[PDB]
RNA sequence: AAAUUUUACUCACA
RNA sequence: GUGAGAAAGAUUUGC
């Protein structure tokens, strides 16, 4: 049906790929494409542009955000049980916590500094060394990235050790603070629409389009590239560090280490290649291994594909195209004076994931559909109403619901089926207010949350932190005593005020019901 | 021994954003076991109870929109819209009225959003979340 | 104590006094504020709360008493303390920033950075690649995407009925037919019976993929949602004939037989498999007590399963139907056929989309969709993009990958671009 | 048996 | 069904 779409579609409607299979394949057949182009007969890892023109960064003070220092997501945490390696999966948050611990740290960024500020590898930090660091920072484990819409075979995404994403950060930081210095079009606060449009705006003069993507990007951009960007940018011994740990980086395959001298294993720094390229040259417009770039004759393709070959952006043959009415950039197609190209285009699907939830996120894509002009408001009108009958028929039964209100959804044993201008005007029930794409959390999403949190890898015995005072940092050192005060002072003001738990606040309604 | 001396061995304080991040249970992640995590226990179907006797009856009511204006299909362009945070006395007097500290904070950061928008009206007015195509203007 | 910090008490604590007239804080660096005869704990002492404060910069600890107040100083124009008075004084006191000597730098270059420069200039390093060869031409035309679907029906040839396809027709049974004849056929393939379930019991694997062709499309896919539900249902709670309105399947879970201590429950990583009934007149018939009907399994891993039953048939048909050219008449495998064929068959198609779990048709609608805007590509490898085969693997996936080329090759033939 | 290295673990307690 | 241990358990699966 895809096929017989007047204007452009990807598909997008249904869910990416999923399977269980084991990422050994797919790690394997990264490791070995790696080595190939480390041969240096298949593609090319030499870097060859000249990088001079990129500001140089080493005086601004080092700085680390500690909210992306510590999350639920996985990680790689390395010990020595007896003599050998043990790689553990856990979270981002226990791999700090423990490295922390071992290095004797109270926050990432004292460890930063007693790392940068030792006379030699051998010296103690805690109980580890920058020696011990470095070598436990190279390893890696393997797992399998599904979902992705376009790839029926999953690729291999890469868990690495606490001290890899702590160096990383910093990088990665100050690289994207370069690039936004570099152009207005890697702004921090930029959609993906904008970024297409401001694409459009910067090819307007030539007559050829190139939308180009690039081909074993995380394969060809070597250790050594990252290294030169780093010197470029003037990273200091943080990037010396990285590329280290980088070339001698070994991947967790089942139950058996493999070396990966190439490579950077899946994205670990799409702004130091983003730099590798930007820095040789201005006439690309690149996104990591996807971009667009102009010209008008052959020669200036001839140039373009010099620029990018000596870069390390191996063009994708399979994929890169040329196109004079067209603009693909950030998977976002628009036309030579801007506007959106007409088509359902990336519009995706909501799939059956929650009875609220599910019309929650099909009123958020309809939104974001109407308002940008993808379709009329009354069509959204009928999907809306056909998703909340669907809904209806996969929900209404003992197992989720067990009420019979009238206000309720017909999806909960009620009998209301809103109407999607009434639900995005705030006319309707209270208990609506959940389904607006701006409202609060629905049942299902905290229901979910809480299940998370009780999961193995997450389970935790701490006496929970919550409900702060807003005036009290977050980088405040606390212990067990004032903790216990804190949690104390608190549940007796609750006690006062008569609730139980906290009130749930959302900026939209406290706004709006302001006077 | 206390769960303090365990998870921070070694240590006698840590970072509260640390702490807080070690007891996190307000992130959502949609994914595939879905439908099966809602049926396990009749998880979703006792939330529901709860919500539907204990929580519904605090909600306040929001005033439905009323102002808009005529608009007409235009070239597709970047709205901007600026949410300011709470004030340092908002915030006070919030908390101490019983709302969570955690949203409290999270409303304390000005935020900016964009969005693409497709619709534009004689006095170039910004619009309400999906509704730039009826016209409905935040004022 | 350090005399770095100097500068920075002299400005904390200008005109700030506690009382009535005098200084809260005294600057320790000077001696007039300094208090002689006792111990200095700190740079600054407040008389108000009778305690020493600290200040130190973004990881640096001072050796100083536990009693001391200690007062952050963040990289980003911020500033951290215990006492709030203090984190608000210091905040508005220091709005104008002086650099204190003694912040780390990112360029800070450590006594190891050449040590670690050789160890990487002794490690291996890349060699330099090919230059390619690029030669732009015009995308490919009907004859290539013909070339490609002959390529496939030669390779893998056509099963003389649409397995789990032929599922989303009704069959001629009511709900207690259906039953019977499910139970029956769990009971003749020899299942065990536990807890009133069905367990499917397996000792030894072949460990070579099972056979590979392409599924004819049946007339139609009315009992699409229906099907796409109860496989979300069973896959969710297994071993019990699971019914519709006008369906029925069963999802039986497949163990590891080990003798006696051999497993009981299904876990998260148990597969399944869905027995789902048909139409008569195929291979796979099956009988009992007048009641004949086709059976056909699948075998799911709980993902595929969880991914199969979630998506949305009807929302994706309308979506699609929003902005849709006439979709022509297709024959049982997929050809343009004016005279014979049925429009419905497009309707199976989407269901094979939703039956994929690989969801290759996706693959393909991104290449068409590069086709379609593209004016010139590169030279016998854009045509590449659309040879999926040696990505995918089984029956159902090369099935929604030969109907996606068909898609595109009718496309092509009847609205050509 | 099938979309075929996947459909598998141990202990304590209830 | 809960806890702990296997390079490991379902928020799995990272930037
Ligand atoms: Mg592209
Ligand atoms: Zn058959």
């Amino acid at each position: 049906m895809w096929a017989f779409q007047e204007g452009v579609c990807k598909g997008n409607l249904l869910s990416g790929p999923t399977s269980m299979k084991a990422p050994d394949s797919a790690a394997r057949e990264s490791i070995d494409r790696a080595s190939e182009i480390m041969t240096g007969k298949s593609y090319n890892a030499v870097h060859t542009g000249d990088l001079s023109k990129l500001p140089n960064q080493g005086e601004s003070p080092l700085r680390i955000v500690d909210s992306d220092l510590y999350s639920e997501r996985s990680c790689c945490w390395v010990i020595e049980k007896e003599g050998r390696v043990v790689c553990k999966s856990t979270t981002l948050t226990r791999g700090m916590t423990s490295l922390l611990n071992t290095t004797k740290c109270s926050s990432p960024s004292e460890l930063i500094c007693k790392v940068l500020t030792v006379e030699s590898l051998s010296e103690k930090i805690g109980d580890t060394s920058v020696e011990e660091l470095l070598s436990h920072g190279r390893y890696f484990k393997c797992a399998l990235r599904d979902q992705e819409r376009g790839k029926p075979k999953s690729r291999a995404i890469f868990l690495s050790h606490p001290f890899f994403r702590l160096l990383s950060s910093v990088v990665e930081t100050h690289a994207r603070s370069v690039l936004s210095k570099v152009s207005a079009v890697y702004t921090a606060t930029a959609s993906a629409e904008q970024r297409a449009m401001m694409a459009a705006q910067v090819v307007e003069s030539r007559k050829h389009v190139l939308n180009g993507d690039c081909t074993k990007y995380n394969e060809a951009i070597d250790a050594d590239t990252l290294l030169k960007v780093w010197d470029a940018i003037g990273m200091g011994s943080i990037g010396v560090m990285l590329a280290y740990m980088v070339r001698r980086k070994c991947v967790l395959i089942k139950d058996t280490l493999v070396e990966c001298p190439g490579g950077m294993l899946m994205g670990m720094f799409n702004a130091t290649a983003t730099l590798a390229l930007q820095g040789t040259t201005d006439r690309f417009l690149s996104f990591s291994d996807d971009f667009i770039t102009s010209f008008n004759s052959p020669a200036e393709l001839r140039e373009i594909e010099d620029l990018l070959f000596a870069s390390c952006h191996n063009l994708s043959l399979k994929k890169s195209y040329i196109s004079v009415a067209s603009l693909e950039i950030n998977s976002c197609t628009l036309t030579r004076d801007g506007d959106l190209a007409t088509g359902l285009g990336c519009t995706a699907g909501v799939p059956f994931r929650g009875p609220l939830v599910t019309l929650k996120q099909t009123a958020a894509m309809l939104s974001g559909a109407v308002d940008s002009g993808v379709m009329p408001f009354h069509s959204a009108e009928r999907l809306f109403q056909i998703k909340q009958q669907e809904c209806a028929y996969r929900y209404n039964n003992p197992t989720y619901t067990t009420r019979n209100e009238d206000f309720l959804p017909t999806c909960l044993g009620g009998k209301t089926v809103i109407s999607f201008q009434s639900l995005l005007t705030w006319d309707c029930h209270p208990f609506w207010y959940q389904v607006h794409p701006d409202g609060p959390d629905t049942i299902d999403q905290k229901v979910l949350s809480v299940l998370a949190s009780k999961t193995r890898r997450r389970r935790t015995r701490l006496e929970a932190l919550s409900d702060l005072d807003p005036l009290v940092p977050h980088r405040l050192l606390v212990s067990e005593s004032d903790v216990s005060k804190i949690r104390a002072a608190r549940q007796a003001h609750l006690k006062s005020l008569g609730l139980e738990q906290p009130t749930n606040f959302n900026y939209a309604i406290y706004k709006a019901v302001q006077p | 021994m206390s769960q303090f001396g365990k998870s921070f061995k070694g240590r006698t304080e840590v970072t509260i954003t640390e702490y807080r991040s070690h007891t996190v249970k307000d992130v959502h992640r949609s994914l595939l076991t879905a439908d099966k995590s809602l049926r396990k226990s009749f998880c979703f179907r006792n939330a529901l109870n709860q919500f539907l006797d204990k929580d519904l009856p605090l909600l306040p009511i929001r005033p439905k929109l009323e102002s808009r204006v005529a608009v007409k299909k235009s070239k597709l362009r970047s709205q901007l819209s600026f949410r300011p945070g709470l004030t340092q006395e908002e915030a006070i007097d919030l908390y101490n009225k019983g709302y969570d500290g955690d949203s409290v904070s999270g409303a304390l950061q000005d935020r900016v959003v964009n969005e693409p928008v497709a619709y534009s009206s004689a006095d170039n007015d910004k619009f309400h979340r999906g509704l730039a195509a009826l016209g409905y203007t935040l004022a | 104590m350090d005399s770095r910090f100097a500068q920075l008490t002299g400005v904390f604590c200008d005109d700030f006094t506690y009382s009535e007239g005098s200084r809260r804080f005294l600057s320790s660096y000077s001696t007039v504020e300094r208090r002689p005869g006792v111990p200095v704990e700190g740079d600054c002492y407040d008389c108000l709360k009778n305690k020493w404060i600290a200040f130190e910069l973004e990881g640096q600890p001072r050796k100083f008493p536990k009693a001391t107040v200690r007062c952050i100083l963040n990289n980003d124009a911020t500033y951290v303390c215990s006492e709030q008075e203090y984190q608000q004084i210091c905040k508005v006191q220091f709005k104008d920033y002086l650099e204190i000597d003694g912040v780390v730098k990112v360029g800070h270059k450590a006594s190891y950075d050449a040590e670690l420069r050789e160890r990487l200039l002794e490690l291996p390093h890349p060699k330099s690649g090919p230059k390619p060869r690029i030669e732009w031409v015009a995308p490919p035309r009907l004859a290539d995407i013909s070339k490609e679907t002959a390529e496939l029906k030669r390779q893998y040839g056509f099963f003389e009925c649409s397995k789990f396809l032929a599922c989303g027709e009704e069959c001629g049974l009511d709900q207690e037919a259906r039953e019977l004849i499910l139970n029956e056929y769990a009971r003749d393939r020899e299942f065990e019976f536990r807890n009133g379930g069905w367990i499917q019991r397996y000792t030894v694997a072949s460990h070579k993929p099972a056979t590979q062709k392409i599924l004819p499309l049946p007339a139609s896919a009315p009992l699409a949602r229906e099907l796409l539900m109860l496989i979300a249902r069973s896959t969710t709670q297994a071993g019990k004939v699971l019914h519709s309105d006008n369906t029925s399947i069963l999802a039986v879970p497949v163990m590891r037989d080990s003798g006696k201590h051999s497993k009981r429950r299904p876990t998260a990583s148990t597969h399944h498999l869905v027995v789902g009934l048909s139409k008569p007149g195929c291979e796979h018939d099956f009988e009992f007590d007048g009641y004949r009907a086709a059976v056909h399994v699948m075998h799911l891993d709980p993902k595929q399963s969880a991914n199969i039953g979630e998506q949305d048939f009807v929302s994706t048909r309308e979506i699609y139907k929003l902005d849709m050219l006439e979709l022509p008449p297709i024959s049982r495998k997929g050809d343009l056929d004016r005279a014979s064929g049925l429009e419905t068959r497009w309707d199976v198609i989407l269901l094979l989309e939703c039956l994929d779990s690989t969801r290759v048709s996706q693959a393909v609608a991104q290449h068409f969709n590069r086709h379609r805007l593209a004016l010139s590509v590169c030279k016998d490898e854009f045509r590449k993009g659309y040879q999926l085969a040696s990505e995918i693997r089984g029956t159902i996936p090369l099935s929604s990958l030969y109907y996606s080329l068909c898609a595109v090759r009718l496309r092509m033939t009847v609205h050509p671009f």
